[PDB]
This record gives C-alpha cells, structure tokens and sequence, in this order.
C-alpha cells in the first residue's frame, strides 16, 4: 500500500509542479479559514509555490526531476489548521441543530 | 433536527396556505372545468 | 466614462489567470458564432418566406438567384454545426476542470444550452424539406408523452391537428426571437462569472498570477477566431453537405415519410437515449435528464480538489464518459436492429451511472489515497 | 480588480521586452521534446477508452452485417 | 461498343468477380432448383454485383 | 371588520388565498353580469 | 538586501538594429 | 441495398471544377430524353448563360418551349413562346397528372435530384446503369425493372437510356454510359450552380487564412513572449 | 520602422495603401492558381 501510494503520488503529477498536497485543496470556506490562520512564512511559501505552478502551467513545462516534491517530503501543513476549522464548524452546527 | 422541526411546524400552515393559493389560482387560471365543473359555478 | 467603464471592466483590465489553455477560447468562439448566426440569419430573413407553399421555393431562390445567397445559407447551417461543436467542447471543459462549482454560471449555462437546442430544432424545421417536416412531427410528438396535458400542448404548438403552415410561421417567429434572448442570457452568464473570475486548469487559486486580458487573451481569442473561421470556411466552401442530410433537399411530403429519419448529429446522443428507454415517457424524461444531469452536476462534487489535473482515476472515468457519448452519437445514427439497440441501452446505463455514481465514489477514493478522507 | 486581488510577499519577478527576445526561442528544439513529454503523461488516461470505442464500432458493424447475412440453413 | 460493358467485361474476369459470380451462380441454381426455399440471389447478387461495380468504377471512367 | 383583518388579511398567505378565491368567482359574476347588461343594451339587435 | 542575486539570464530568450527589430 | 461505388469524377476534386462540356451534353440529354416526365422547376434558361451556353444560344433554347401567360383582356391561359427569365418546362400539369402518365408513380423533380439522393451523383449513375434483370424469385407491377440500386429494386421508371438514345451535338459517341455520366454531371450542375464558384472562394479563402494564421500566431507569440520568459524568484528575507 | 513603424499615423497609411494593392494582387494570383488547378 505504501509503494502503491507513492506510485499514485507520481501519477497525480502535482509534485512535478513543485506543489504540496495541501496546495491542491479547493478553497472552500473552511479551507480559506484554515489558510487565514497560517503563519506568515508558511502562507508566503504556499503563495510562491502556487504562483510558480501557475507559471509552469502557462509555459506548459514542469520542474526538473531533482526539484520535484518527494512524496515522503511533502508536508501536510494546512491539515492541522484545517481540522480545527472543521471541528469548530461542526461544533457550531451541532449547537444550532440542538 | 429539533429546531428545524419546530420552525417547520410554524411555517407548515402558511406554507401550505401559499400552496393552496397557488392551487386555487391554477384551477381558476387554467379554467380546469373538471375541478371547477363540480363547483357550483358553471362556465357553460 | 460609464459606458467605457463596463467595457474596460469586462474586457481590458479584467484580471484573468495566466495559465488557461486554448479550451478557454471556446466560450468566446461561441459568442462570435452567435453573432455570426444572427448576422447570417438576418440576411436569410430578407428573402425567406414562412409559407408552406413558398418556403422551399424561397430557399432555392436564396441559393440560386440572390448574389452569394448560397454562401450565407451554408454559412448559417455550418455555423449552427460549429456552434454545437464549440458548445460541446465548452461543456466538456466545464465538466473536466471543475468549473461547475461556479453554480450560478453553470445554471445560466444549462439554460442557454436548452435555448440553443430549441432554436436549432426550429431552425432546422424552417426550410420545410422532407426531413424537416418528419423531424418536426417526431419531436412535437415527443411532447404528447406528457401524462395528462400532453395532447393539448402538442396541438397548441402545432397550432392545429398536425404540423402544417400554422407551425412553420410560428416556428419562424420563435426561431427569429430566441437568439436575442440567448444574447441577454449570455450577458447574465458573463456577469455571474466576473463576480468570481475564470478558473484555471490546475484548479487552484490563481490570485497570485493574473494578467490583463487586452494584450494576452485578446490576441489569443483573435487567433482562435481565425482558426474557427478556417474550419468554418473549409466546411462551407469545400464540403457543404458532409454534416447535413440529403433528404432535406426534397420538398416536404406529408404522404411519404423518409424511411430513415435521423435527427441532426448534435441531437443524436439524446436521440439514442430516447430510443433506448422502452417506455415513451421514460425516453422523454431520460432525454431531458440527459441535458439536465449537468445542472445536477455541482451537487455531485465530493472531492477536495476542484480540477481533474491531479486526479487520474476520475480522468479515466471522464474519458470513458466522452467515449460512450461518442458511442451514443454513433448509435443514434444506426437503425433499429441488433445489436445497435443493446449498445444503446448499455451506453445510456453507463452514461447515467458514470455521471451519477462512479465519479463521486472515485473522488472519495482519490481523497482517501492522499490521506485526506 | 488589480491591486486588491491577492497578497504575496518577497516574490521577485524578472521579465524581458518582447522585441528584445527571440520570437520562437528553440521552438522545435524543445517543443518537440515537451510535446512528446506531454503525450506520454496523458496517453494512458486518454487513449484506451477510444480504442475500445473503435473495437465496439467495428464489432457492431460486422455483427450487424452477419445479422443481415441470410441464414443459409434457413430456407433449405 | 458501350464502354461500360467493356469495363465490366474485364472486371468480371477478375477472380474476385469470378468467385463472387460462382457463389451467385450456385445461388441462382439453388433458388430455382429448391422448391422449399423461397430465397433469392438479391441477397447474394448484390454481393457479387457490389464487387463487380466496385472494380468497374475503379476503372470505368478511364474509358469515359 | 376586525374579523376580516384578523382572519383574512393578517396572514399574508390568506391575503393571497382570499384574493385567489375572489378571482375565481369574480370572473363568473362579472362575465355574466356584463354579458347580460350588454345583452340588455343591445336587447333586440343580435343573432338570437 | 537587494543586490545579492542578479537578473537571471534570459540569454536563451534574448534575440542576440533595434529599429530593424 | 447496394451502396453506389465511388467514381473518379472531376468535380469531386477538392480544387477541381465541373467539366462544363459535360454539363452542356447532360442538359441536352434532359432536353431530349428525360424532360418529358421529370421536372427541372428550379432551373431556368437564365441560369445556363455563362455555364454551358451563350446568351443567344440560351435565348434560342428558351424560345423553343412555349409558356403560358394568360393576362389577355379575356385570354386567361394565353400561351406565350417562353423567354430566358422563364423556368424549365414541367412534364405534367399537376401531381395527379404525373401519377397518371407514369403508371401511378410520381417522377420526382430533378431540380435537385442529386442533392436529394444520399448516394449522391454516384447513385444516379449507379441506377442509370443499374437497371438489371431481377434475381431469380421476384416480379414487379408496371414499368418496374429490378434496379439493384433503387430502393426496393423496383423503380417505376423504365430504363430511359438505350445506347445511342440521343445524338450529342458535339458528336462525342452517345454510348449509354457517356450519356449517364453527362446527365449525372448536369444534374449535379443544377443542384449547385456555384460548385465552381464556391471552390474559387475556397481557394482564395485558404490562401488568405494561410497568411493570416501564421502571422496572428506570431503576434500571439510576441505579446505572450513577455510572460513566457518571465522568471520568478522567491526571496524570503531570511 | 522610420517610415511606417515610428508613429501610429504612419503605420496607418501603409496599411491602407498596401491593402489597396494586395486585394487585386491576391485575386490575380488566385486567377492563375485557380485556372492552374482547373
Ligand atoms: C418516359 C419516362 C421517364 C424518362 C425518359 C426518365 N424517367 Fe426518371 N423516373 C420516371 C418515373 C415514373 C419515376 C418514379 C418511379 C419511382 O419513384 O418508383 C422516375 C424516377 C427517377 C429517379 C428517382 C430515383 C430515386 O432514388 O427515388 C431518378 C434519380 C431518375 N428518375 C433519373 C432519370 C434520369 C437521369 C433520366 C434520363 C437521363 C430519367 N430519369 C428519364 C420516369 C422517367
Ligand atoms: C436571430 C438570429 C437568427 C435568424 C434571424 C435566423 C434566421 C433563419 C432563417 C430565415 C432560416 C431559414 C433559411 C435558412 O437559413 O436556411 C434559418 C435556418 C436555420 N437556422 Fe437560423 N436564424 C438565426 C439564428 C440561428 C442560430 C443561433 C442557430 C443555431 C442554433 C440557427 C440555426 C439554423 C439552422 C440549423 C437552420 C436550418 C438551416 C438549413 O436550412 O439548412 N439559427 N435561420
Ligand atoms: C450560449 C453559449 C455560451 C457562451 C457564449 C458562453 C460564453 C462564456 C464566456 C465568454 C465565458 C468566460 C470566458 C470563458 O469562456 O472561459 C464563459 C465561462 C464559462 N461558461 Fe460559458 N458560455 C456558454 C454556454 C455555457 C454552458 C452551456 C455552460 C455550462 C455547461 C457554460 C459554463 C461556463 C463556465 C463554468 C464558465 C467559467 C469557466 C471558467 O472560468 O473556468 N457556458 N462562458
Ligand atoms: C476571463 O476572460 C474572458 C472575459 O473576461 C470575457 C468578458 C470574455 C467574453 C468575450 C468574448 C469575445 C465572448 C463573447 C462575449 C459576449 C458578451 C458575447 C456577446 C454577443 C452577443 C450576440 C450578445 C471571454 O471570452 C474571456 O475569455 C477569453
């Protein structure tokens, strides 16, 4: 399962643009709240990575293979911050339900 | 969804009434002549 | 200047994503095609007569006696075909790149698609050939399927017991008037979009990389317009009848029905579905759903990624969907006999199961593979 | 509009004037490799559905013909 | 002499037409011979005919 | 009458409901009445 | 500060007379 | 049904035009053999000028068929000699007349006989030369000759082209085929009086787009080079 | 550049004039090509 997940990570292809996994999340309301709660350095790296991926998609290029994002290396930075947004979101929802 | 339940009840009558209004209007505008027929009024 | 501010706001200083591919040209092409159709339609309207005695005679008079009237007529017909080509590719771009999350833009789109299909149907009825008359009766008959008010509705539209002059004239009026409603709905389509901006093929927030539209996506759109005009004029000037039916060059005979009745190509996918369902009503409904399933599409998105650039399993399912859409287009053409029927039945089952069931389950699986679910 | 679209920081961006740079730098030099690079990342996702459409289309045609072909055993 | 016949003449000589005709020949015999069969050579004739016309047209215009 | 307001107008839907019903009946009366008035107006000059 | 890294080389793109160009 | 085979027609050429001598010969055929029963309503003596005949030749051809005007003080069916503005003659006064003089069958107007047929011109030739003896086991009702190409293989029309049916004024041997090919070219001509012209427009069009596209692309690449060379660098202050 | 590519006005003139001649020239060449093909 670990090797097949690495193969699927190579087949997804966002590592060839230098992106992380959390860069590829669709910005819903909860995702934008989690992005707003990021520290300044992580937010700046995320915006630069997104801008570089957009430039590479503009020129129809990819990064060199040494510059790709290694599956093992990818960091799920937004995840911790996101869970909270969802948790808080649900708590609020439940309160209203009841 | 208890809260939703309660609010629903509150709106149930008015909601149904609006529906009723539409139904009435529908029959009148359409001149159903089948629902209307049994009705005392007769187109002819 | 309050008129130039809107033009600047929508075409010059509009912040557009820098990385949108050639597929994003297609919608602008559709607008150009709309104008082209309107312009050619206006120059068909100065000589066309909507009378069943004289409609075929007026069309032949356009082709034979009006100076370059054959050019304007075949430009109108092949521009309707080019309109549906660009429409299908526009809808396919919207399905592939997750652009249906712009829900208001998507719903105004599917309204525009319904209006364009109705306009093209009545326009194809308008020359009053053999194929037009039997085609009209057929689809008008489709309405009769309605459970209770069907008969009345059909007769209303026909304006009589059976399609006859009564229909032709009101179909001329409706075919004239609907492209202006399409233009107004396209203005609403553009508005509901600028509020959100266009999407990019990566599906990410492109706010960090946006460029002007005047010098970057205008010359592009001009190049796409030039290529679309090349394909349209090689369709008109070299193969003017490869997409039409020969039986439309015969006059409308109510006593004879062309044995092989096929709706035009771009209606075929629907035609197949209709034929597939045994029940008449079922067919009509499925047919409608065929188009409507799209509207239903923004509520079926279960993935945390907007686009399919980083989603290979749903890419495979998407290309299987394009594949059996092409299969349904072929089947419609084929006559009623084994095994065309079974394929049609399966192809329809596979179409509805891929759109309804397989893509959200695949998106859940893809979210599970990235340790997100 | 521009100016209020997004917030980035410390991202320097260099560029050149159009007339100062070659119009088609290495167009076929790298274009071909890239186009080929591209085709090999997408061909396995795109092509096999259309391959089996071609097989189903041919099959249907031939099957239909055989269907039409008179049954020799019949009528004898 | 009708150019058509001439072209057909040659094309019919083609083994394709030869064999095709053979089948059709067997067919017509069977059709006429077998009372039980209400079948014909319309079904097979056009097979042969198609082949013949195919090659004929392939070269018929050359004469015309 | 307060009853009318309290029962028929207070609830917006009823306000519509009453209008709806009224419309359903107004036609009958107005049509017939005007018809007859017209008939009387042109009492003798008609097809009959 | 602002001097450590220089303009990246666009030579490849550079079309190594301006009126003519 | 037997699909008509592809024939090497000149006009089938993409940049090839119609052979106008063949259109003139095919117009003769109609004039003599097929005109008495079919109707070229949408083709008039005027359309021929500059295609097959000159102005005086087409004027003589038109003055060869009288027409009816009937506006006389009392004369209401006055039959005039016919003119260039007049359309080609009709075989029968009304649809019923057609059924009557053709064994019940209605000979379709050839005005657009080819654009009508799916097989296209090929079909017409296929049939014209397709009259064939019925395969054992079939019979027809009236003037019906098994014609493999005709739908059902039972066309009321009797075979109208017997070798040397008519003599070509040009003198080209009037073999059945030479006559079927000429009338297929002509019938094609009527169905599209602008085959040639459309093709001239397609030539110039190709050339024009041929110069505009490359250039527009170039510009597309001038105004997009700026970005396509943009080099981004991330310099966190660190 | 110093005659038709310096200021928009100059550019405009050449366009009008050139288009004026290109039209006939294009048709003329087309004549040859069209006749050549046919
Ligand atoms: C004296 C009678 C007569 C002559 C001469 C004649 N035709 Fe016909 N033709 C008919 C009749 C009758 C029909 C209708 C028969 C039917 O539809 O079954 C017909 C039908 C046709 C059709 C319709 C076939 C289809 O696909 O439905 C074509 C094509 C045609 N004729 C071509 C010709 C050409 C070409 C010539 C001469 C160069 C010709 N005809 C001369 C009597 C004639
Ligand atoms: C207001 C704009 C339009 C006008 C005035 C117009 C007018 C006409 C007229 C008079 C005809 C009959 C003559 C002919 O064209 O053959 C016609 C036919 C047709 N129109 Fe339109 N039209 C318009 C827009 C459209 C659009 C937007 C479409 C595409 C959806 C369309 C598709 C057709 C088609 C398919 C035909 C039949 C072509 C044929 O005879 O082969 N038209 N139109
Ligand atoms: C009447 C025909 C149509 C015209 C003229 C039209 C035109 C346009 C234009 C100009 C845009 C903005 C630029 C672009 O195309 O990306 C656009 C965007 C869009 N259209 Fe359409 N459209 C049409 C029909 C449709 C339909 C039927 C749909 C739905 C299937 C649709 C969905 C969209 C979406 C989702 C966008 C946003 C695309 C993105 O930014 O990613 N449109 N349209
Ligand atoms: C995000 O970038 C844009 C964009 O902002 C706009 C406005 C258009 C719209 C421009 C066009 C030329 C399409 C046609 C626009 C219309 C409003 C059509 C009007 C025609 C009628 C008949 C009405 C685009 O095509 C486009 O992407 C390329």
């Amino acid at each position: 399962l670990d090797g097949f997940r690495k193969w699927y990570y190579n087949a997804a292809g966002f590592n060839k643009l230098g992106l992380m996994r959390d860069d590829t999340l669709h910005e819903t309301e909860d995702v934008k709240e989690a992005i707003r709660r990021l520290p300044e350095d992580l937010y700046n790296d995320r915006m630069f990575r997104i801008k570089r991926a957009l430039d590479l998609t503009m020129r129809h290029q990819i990064l060199p293979k040494d510059q790709w994002t290694k599956y093992e290396e990818d960091k799920f930075y937004l995840e911790p911050y996101l869970k909270e947004v969802i948790r808080e979101r649900k708590e609020r929802e439940e309160w209203a339900k009841k | 969804g208890p809260r939703y339940r309660e609010l629903a009840r509150n709106w149930i009558p008015t909601a149904g009434m609006w529906g009723t209004v539409g139904a009435v209007g529908l029959v009148w505008a359409t001149d159903w002549r089948l629902i209307l027929d049994w009705v005392p009024y007769i187109n002819g | 200047h309050p008129l130039f501010k809107i033009i600047n706001h929508s075409f010059i200083d509009l912040p557009a994503p820098s990385n949108i591919s050639s597929w994003w040209n297609f919608g602008s092409l559709l607008g150009v095609c709309l104008m082209v159709q309107i312009i050619t339609g206006l120059f068909l309207a100065m000589h066309y007569t909507s009378d069943t005695m004289t409609a075929f005679s007026s069309v032949t008079h356009i082709c034979r006696d009006v100076n370059y009237g054959w050019l304007i007529r075949y430009m109108h017909a092949n521009g309707a075909s080019m309109f549906f080509i660009c429409l299908f590719l526009h809808v396919g771009r919207g399905l592939y790149y997750g652009s249906y999350t712009f829900m208001e833009t998507w719903n105004i789109g599917v309204l525009l698609l319904f209006a364009v299909m109705a306009t093209a149907f009545m326009g194809y009825v308008l020359p009053w050939g053999q194929m037009s008359f039997w085609g009209a009766t057929v689809i008008t008959n489709l309405l009769s399927a309605i459970p209770y008010i069907g008969t009345t509705l059909v007769e209303w539209i026909w304006g009589g017991f059976s399609v006859d002059k009564a229909t032709l004239t009101r179909f001329f009026a409706f075919h004239f008037i609907l492209p202006f409603i399409i233009a107004a709905l396209a203005i609403v389509h553009l508005l509901f979009l600028h509020e959100t901006g266009s999407n990019n093929p990566t599906g990410l927030n492109s706010d960090a990389d946006k460029i002007p539209f005047h010098p970057y996506y205008t010359i592009k759109d001009i190049l796409g317009i030039l290529i679309m005009f090349l394909i349209l004029m090689t369709l008109v000037l070299f193969f003017p009848d490869m997409l039409g039916d020969p039986d439309n060059y015969m006059p409308a005979n109510p006593l004879n029905t062309p044995p092989h009745i096929k709706p035009e190509w771009y209606f075929l996918f629907a035609y197949a579905i209709l034929r597939s369902i045994p029940n008449k009503l079922g067919g009509v409904l499925a047919l409608i759903l065929s188009i409507l399933i799209l509207a239903l599409m923004p509520f079926l998105h279960t993935s945390k990624q907007r686009s399919l650039m980083f989603r290979p399993i749903t890419q495979i399912l998407y290309w299987i969907l394009v594949a059996n859409l092409l299969i349904l287009t072929w089947i419609g053409g084929q006559p009623v006999e084994h095994p065309f029927i079974i394929i049609g039945q399966l192809a329809s089952i596979s179409y509805f199961s891929i759109i309804l069931i397989l893509m959200p389950i695949s998106g859940i699986i893809e979210d599970k593979m990235l340790k997100l679910y | 509009e521009f100016g209020n679209l997004a917030r980035i920081r410390h991202v320097i961006s260099y560029s050149l004037s159009p007339f100062e740079q070659r119009a088609f730098p290495s167009y076929f030099s790298k274009g071909i490799p890239n186009v080929l690079r591209r085709t090999r990342e997408r061909i396995l996702r795109v092509a096999p559905p259309f391959v089996v459409v071609y097989l189903i289309y041919t099959w249907g045609n031939q099957e239909f013909e055989q269907s039409k072909r008179k049954n020799p055993a019949m009528y004898e | 002499v009708d150019p058509l016949t001439t072209v057909r003449e040659h094309c019919e000589q083609l083994e394709k037409c030869v064999k095709a005709r053979e089948r059709l020949e067997l067919c017509d015999n069977r059709v006429s011979s077998r009372s039980q069969t209400e079948e014909d050579c319309t079904e097979e004739l056009f097979d042969f005919l198609h082949a013949r016309d195919h090659c004929v047209a392939h070269k018929l215009f050359k004469n015309l | 009458p307060s009853r009318l307001y309290s029962l028929l107008f207070r609830r917006t839907s009823t306000f519509a409901l009453t209008i709806a019903v009224g419309a359903l009946f107004f036609e009958r009366a107005f049509d017939q009445g005007a018809d007859a008035i017209y008939e009387h107006i042109n009492e003798g000059k008609l097809w009959k | 500060s602002h001097t450590d890294v220089k303009v990246p080389d666009f030579s490849d793109y550079r079309r190594a007379s301006s009126e003519a160009r | 049904e037997l699909h008509p085979p592809s024939y090497p027609w000149s006009h089938r050429g993409l940049l090839s035009s119609l052979d106008h001598t063949s259109i003139r010969r095919g117009f003769q055929v109609y004039k003599q053999v097929c005109s008495s029963c079919h109707s070229m309503d949408y083709v008039a003596y005027r359309h021929l000028v500059g295609v097959c005949y000159t102005e005086e030749e087409a004027k003589a051809l038109a003055e060869e068929v009288e027409v009816q005007d009937g506006p006389n003080d009392d004369g209401e069916m006055f039959m005039r000699p016919g003119k260039l503005s007049d359309y080609f003659p009709k075989p029968y006064p009304n649809p019923e007349a057609a059924r009557a003089a053709n064994n019940g069958a209605l000979p379709p107007d050839l005005s657009y006989i080819v654009r009508a047929r799916h097989g296209g011109e090929d079909y017409v030739f296929s049939l014209l030369t397709g009259y064939c003896e019925p395969p054992t086991g079939v019979s027809l009702r009236e003037g019906l000759y098994f014609n493999p190409y005709f739908p059902g293989q039972a066309i009321g029309m009797a075979p109208p082209i017997y070798t040397e049916v008519l003599e070509y004024d040009d003198g080209t041997p009037a073999t059945m085929s030479q006559v079927a090919k000429d009338v297929a070219t002509f019938l094609r001509w009527a169905s599209e009086p602008e085959h040639d012209h459309r093709k001239r427009m397609g030539l110039k069009m190709l050339l024009m787009m041929g110069l505009l596209l490359p250039l527009t692309y170039a510009m597309k690449r001038h105004k997009w080079s700026v970005l396509k060379s943009r080099k981004l660098a991330y310099r966190p202050p660190k």
